[PDB]
């Protein structure tokens, strides 16, 4: 009950914001382009 | 030991606790949910009647399609488990006669179900409805899919919300043009159709579609929220017996401990 | 046979033998005898006080290990002896006092090696109206 | 007490555990003396089951494929896994219920319950207060129904036809008798 959730809460957490980063990876060079390397 | 029944004597309170609060905000949610069929049932009762009128075989062969309607979210009771079982029930049955069987669904438990056993023949599947309300235009993008890959047959897998502590699981043979065209549709001629019946048939068939799993979702909805909060009552019961226990081993532990340190302190002062 | 609450503790110790060597009359000479104990879990504790006051080296929950001796020396009495040694008896009702039903303890269990049977007593039983409140699933013979 | 190159001792001993405590002195200097060991439990023995003999803390050293043939260690293995398994979700069934399992540890529910309730055999002595007669089992018959009840092909028996039945020839009779 004990390891099972806290293993259940990091692997929940894990995967949620690893889409959250991937999108954000996405998204970021378009609205920040003065640390785009393209225009550098 | 100490640190072990405590640890989950902790965790099991902290699961009470959660419990008993999600008990209450399914509860909202289900008087929210019975508004929205109250609001919505009779706007699709009428055609789904008018349609139904023409009875359609479960007998006939062809292409069946078979659409499970499921949730997303857990701790549903087990409403989804009957749903996969009769759908499971429903393939077996109609792939020995040589029908090829289709499946369309609606939520990631049905997914979760049938993957294995019958993965390999899916269709379609869509998820992460029941974020928002249901609305029809959820509804008409189901249907407009249905459509578009238009089977011999469909058949349509839900749960009926009896009352707050009783749900029923249905299936419902559904009308195809197909089907429409095998029938003259005598019993229609009794309507007066302002627009001729071949041109409004189609129209009025995209409607039944649409109502129909406006309906079924929303009764489907229904039947979730009530298992969710029948079993959150079940499960706040569970904790608190099981708190009971280590409460008993608990102190069992605690009472060990102060012996055997106690005694352990006296040996070590009669040895001088 | 009265050993009370208020009465020392030796006596407390004693009574239980003295009762089975008033029922060894009857096993002996062919008569047959029931012999009932209230509670031999206090006996237990009796000697745990005496052998406490002795200064003698506590065990499992302060009890020493003479307490499965004390016990077995008292129960083994009960016999049915044959057709050659008179014919008669001695049975042997003991009882025990749990707490929270828990029979996982030490005397319960020093006490469940030593008999022939168990007859088991619940408080839920007890508390819904049930009563004897003899379960039958963990009461055997 | 051991085998030498005159004759040999087997032994055959049974340790008390006081008040159910296996971390007890006496019973954990008697586990380095022993080539095998057999635990009962008295979770399993409310159960019904009988010999309620724990499988997991249960071990030997005769079980290596070197003794005892890879068939033999094998099920052996499949079955301890598949136990384990089972054991790891007691808990989330206690709190939430079988509803919240998936697919594939619903079978496995399904296949340690049926294995647990096959391991309990009626012996010969128990007939004084169990009345059903004694059945021995030889050693192939229970590697094959093991086998089987780990393959698939018993997941259409019910659950209280293993009970007290030895074979599977017994367990198929008993699920036949209780159809009707």
């Amino acid at each position: 009950s004990v390891k099972f959730m806290d293993q259940k809460r990091s692997g929940e957490e894990t995967v949620y914001f690893k889409k959250e980063d991937e999108a954000l990876l996405r998204n970021l060079l378009a609205n920040h382009p003065e640390y785009d390397p393209k225009y550098s | 030991d100490l640190k072990i029944v405590a640890a989950r004597m902790k965790s099991v309170k902290s699961i009470q606790k959660i419990t008993k609060a999600m008990k209450m905000v399914a509860a909202s949610k289900l008087r929210m949910d019975q508004r929205r069929l109250e609001n919505g049932l009779p706007f699709a009762t009428p055609v789904q009647k008018l349609v139904q009128r023409i009875p359609v075989d479960p007998k006939e062969k062809g292409t069946l399609a078979v659409l499970a309607l499921s949730s997303d979210k857990g701790l549903c009771g087990g409403v989804n488990s009957f749903v996969a079982k009769q759908a499971r029930i429903v393939i077996k049955e109609n792939e020995m006669a040589g029908n090829a069987v289709q499946v369309y669904g609606v939520g990631d438990k049905i997914r979760s179900a049938l993957q294995r056993t019958f993965g390999d023949r899916f269709k379609r599947i869509m998820t992460e409805v029941t974020r928002f309300p249901w609305n029809f235009g959820q509804a008409c993008i189901i249907a407009d899919r249905l459509m578009q890959d238009n089977p011999a047959r469909l058949m349509v897998i839900y749960n009926h919300f009896k009352s707050a502590v009783a749900y029923d699981t249905l299936t419902l043979n559904v009308l195809t043009p197909t089907q429409a065209a095998q029938s003259a549709k005598e019993q229609l001629n009794t309507f007066e159709f302002e627009p001729e019946k071949t041109d409004v048939w189609k129209d009025l068939q995209d409607f039944y579609y649409a109502c129909t799993v406006f309906g079924c979702m929303l009764d489907n909805i229904a039947s979730e929220q009530s298992a969710r909060m029948s079993a959150m009552d079940n499960a706040s019961t569970n904790a608190g017996e099981m708190i009971s226990s280590l409460t008993l081993r608990y102190n069992r532990a605690r009472q060990a401990k102060i012996t055997t340190e106690l005694v352990e302190i006296i040996s070590g002062a009669n040895a001088l | 046979v009265a050993a009370t609450a208020s009465e020392a503790a030796p006596l407390q110790f004693l009574a239980p033998y003295s009762g089975c060597a008033m029922g060894e009359w009857f096993r002996d000479s062919g008569r047959h005898c029931v012999i009932i104990y209230d509670d031999l879990s206090k006996q237990a504790t009796a000697y745990r006080q005496m052998s406490l006051l002795l200064r003698r080296p506590p065990g499992r929950e302060a009890y020493p290990g003479d307490v499965f001796y004390l016990h077995s020396r008292l129960l083994e009495r009960a016999a049915k002896m044959g057709d050659k040694s008179g014919g008669g008896s001695l049975t042997a009702l003991p009882v025990i006092e749990t707490q929270a039903g828990d029979v996982s303890a030490y005397i319960p269990t020093n006490v469940i090696s030593i008999t022939d049977g168990q007859i088991f007593l619940e408080t839920e039983l007890f508390y819904k109206g049930i009563r004897p409140a003899i379960n039958v699933g963990l009461s055997v013979s | 007490i051991t085998t030498t190159k005159k004759g040999s001792i087997t032994s055959v001993q049974a340790v008390y555990v006081p008040a159910d405590d296996l971390t007890d002195p006496a019973p954990a200097t008697t586990f380095a003396h022993l080539d095998a060991t057999t635990v009962l439990s008295r979770q399993i023995a409310e159960l019904g089951i009988y010999p309620a003999v724990d499988p997991l803390d249960s071990t030997s050293r005769m079980l290596a494929p070197e003794i005892v043939g890879q068939e033999h260690y094998d099920t052996a293995r499949a079955t301890q896994k598949l136990l384990q398994d089972y054991k790891s979700l007691q808990d989330i069934i206690a709190i939430l219920g079988m509803d919240e399992l998936s697919e594939e540890d619903k079978l496995v529910v399904s296949r340690a319950r049926k294995i647990q309730r096959f391991l309990s055999q009626p012996f010969t002595v128990a007939e004084v207060f169990t009345g059903k007669p004694g059945r021995f089992v030889e050693l192939p018959e229970t590697i094959k129904s093991a086998q089987t009840i780990l393959r698939g092909e018993c997941d259409d028996l019910p659950e209280m036809a293993f009970y007290m039945c030895g074979g599977l020839e017994e367990v198929r009779s008993k699920a036949v008798k209780m159809a009707q």
